[PDB]
């Protein structure tokens, strides 16, 4: 399924995941622009930290409980559509999902 | 054995030694599975080595290493004198304060410096196997696990090959000490060595890893010399023992297993996978940490001071977590496993890890494709913090070999 990285200085970068992939790990096999993902995955740490486009938010399953707290300390901005894309694994309803990636991951 | 503490029942004893399991000659893997045999219970306690807890199953490992507040990393090694002692940066720290060390430590050993190394790891391996090929045999384990991932960090490093020796006693008397020195005294060692090369760097600051943990800052603000010589004593522990030991455990099975040769050389794109799934049954790594306060957990009672080896090689080996643990299936389905750690203390290095790992089966097997164990030699391995295997000697045709 298409999903789509926007960097902070606006580049845009379109990848085919397929089902089961984590927006995280398909960001760092792909050299992806500031996408650290240190954890390895598993919501330990914030540098994975990415906003969802407004328009599919509520297509994702909400972050659960390692993930709120982990958002409460991204070095970026916190938005209300901010998640650890390490958090979100692709489906092929989530076909064209767009996410903003903050150049401060540490 | 020391005296068993009172508030440790008789039934939860048994008594593991780490530093020489009793079954070590079956395999250092296999040694520590007999903690996992059916009359094991989840938490034991060892009077060996001053006397600690050990959680055998993957279930207790993974909560253990998620709750830092009762589980702490200031005490992770088990003479309780040698955790005590221990003070590297991103791991001797439980998390509102180690999270800001880890960035500076991903600068040098993350995936932005395996991008820096990709053409010298490449060009290594490919050199060191193609002066071996036409010998038709070596010494597994000084030809080539050892000089490969220490000569690329001492060349990411900035430090001669000629202090190889001297720096690879030390750190091995931290993971598998021969009793000449203790923790304390081979870390104020290493230290000895570090101290004045920072100073140097921090004057004039270049490119190196060492240069960069000396002038870099953490969250805004700048390092001191003394965190930059705990950050750079763990960083040359991690690149001269553990991939390092972990090649030979892989390279063996591979000499006794030709039907895994041949998967590999036939699918290639395999290798990646077949790195991970080895990176299970062959995990070599287990620390612990202390606890903070009394704690019930899982039925047994735990005491604040108490010392539990959370021993990350056991949950990739527990049956509960992969069915047929000891075999090893390239194409198994879910390939869990804690080598790399588990919690916020995962390895920063791990990136550099897989790519060393499969940079050399992917080169060895295209020039030598196959190759068994020397005729009559029976491998030893050898336990601590970091498993590994004593020697390696390895034979091959080499007229069934070719130069690329
Ligand atoms: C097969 C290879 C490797 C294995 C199995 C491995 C295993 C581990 C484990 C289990 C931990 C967590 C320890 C704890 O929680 O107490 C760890 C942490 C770490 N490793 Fe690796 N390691 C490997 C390679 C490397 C390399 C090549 C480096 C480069 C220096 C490295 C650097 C680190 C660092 C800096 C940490 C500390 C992270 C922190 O405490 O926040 N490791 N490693
Ligand atoms: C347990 C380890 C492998 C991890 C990195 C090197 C090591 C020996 C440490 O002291 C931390
Ligand atoms: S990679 Fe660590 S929280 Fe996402």
């Amino acid at each position: 399924s298409k999903v789509v990285y926007v960097s902070h200085d606006g580049t845009r970068r379109e990848l085919d995941v397929a089902d089961g992939v984590s927006l995280m790990q398909a960001a760092v096999s792909n050299g992806i622009y500031d996408i650290v993902g240190d954890c390895g995955g598993s919501a330990s740490c914030a540098t994975c930290h990415v906003y969802v486009n407004e328009a599919f938010t509520d297509k994702v399953p909400a972050a659960n409980e390692r993930e709120i707290g982990m958002l409460e300390s991204v070095t970026a901005e916190l938005k209300p559509n901010s998640r650890l894309c390490c958090q979100i694994i692709m489906t092929p309803e989530l076909d064209g999902i767009v996410v903003d990636v903050p150049d401060r991951q540490w | 054995l020391a005296p068993l503490p009172p508030h440790v029942p008789e039934h939860l004893v048994f008594d593991f030694d780490m530093y020489n399991p009793s079954n070590l000659s079956a395999g250092v893997q296999e040694a520590w599975a007999v903690l996992q045999e059916s009359n094991v219970p989840d938490l034991v306690w060892t009077r060996c080595n001053g006397g600690h807890w050990i959680a055998t199953r993957g279930q207790l490992i993974r909560e253990a290493y998620e709750d830092y507040r009762h589980f702490s990393s200031e005490c992770p090694f088990i003479p309780r004198e040698a955790g005590e002692a221990y003070d590297f940066i991103p791991t001797s720290m439980d998390p509102p304060e180690q999270r800001q060390f880890r960035a500076l430590a991903n600068q040098v050993v993350g995936m932005p410096v395996v991008d820096k190394l990709e053409n010298r790891i490449q060009e290594l391996a490919c050199s060191l196997i193609e002066s071996l090929r036409p010998q038709g045999q070596c010494n597994f384990t000084e030809d080539y696990a050892e000089p490969f991932p220490i000569r690329i960090f001492m060349l990411l490093a900035g430090l001669p090959e000629e202090d190889i020796p001297h720096l690879k006693y030390l750190t091995d008397q931290m993971t598998r000490p021969d009793g000449s020195m203790t923790f304390a005294e081979a870390k104020e060692a290493l230290y000895d060595y570090l101290i004045p090369i920072i100073e140097q760097r921090r004057q004039k600051p270049g490119t190196d890893a060492i240069s960069i943990v000396a002038n870099g800052q953490v969250n805004g603000r700048p390092i001191t010399s003394d965190e930059a010589k705990r950050m750079c004593g763990l960083l040359l522990v991690g690149g001269l023992d553990t991939v390092v030991n972990f090649l030979s455990f892989s390279m063996e099975f591979l000499a006794k297993s030709p039907e895994h040769r041949q998967e590999l050389i036939q699918r290639p794109e395999r290798i990646p996978a077949a790195c991970e799934e080895l990176l299970r049954r062959f995990s070599l790594v287990a620390d612990g940490r202390i606890l903070t306060s009394d704690y019930e957990f899982h039925g047994v009672q735990l005491k604040k001071g108490d010392q539990i080896l959370l021993p990350q090689m056991l949950s990739g080996l527990d049956e509960r977590e992969n069915a047929c643990p000891m075999h090893v299936d390239f194409s198994r389905q879910k390939v869990s496993h804690t080598t790399f750690g588990h919690g916020s203390h995962l390895c920063l290095g791990q990136h550099l890890a897989r790519r060393e790992i499969i940079v050399t089966l992917k080169e060895w097997l295209t020039r030598i494709p196959d190759f068994s164990i020397a005729p009559g030699a029976q491998i030893q391995h050898k336990s601590g913090i970091v498993s590994g295997v004593q020697a390696l000697p390895l034979v091959w045709d080499p007229a069934t070999t070719k130069a690329v």
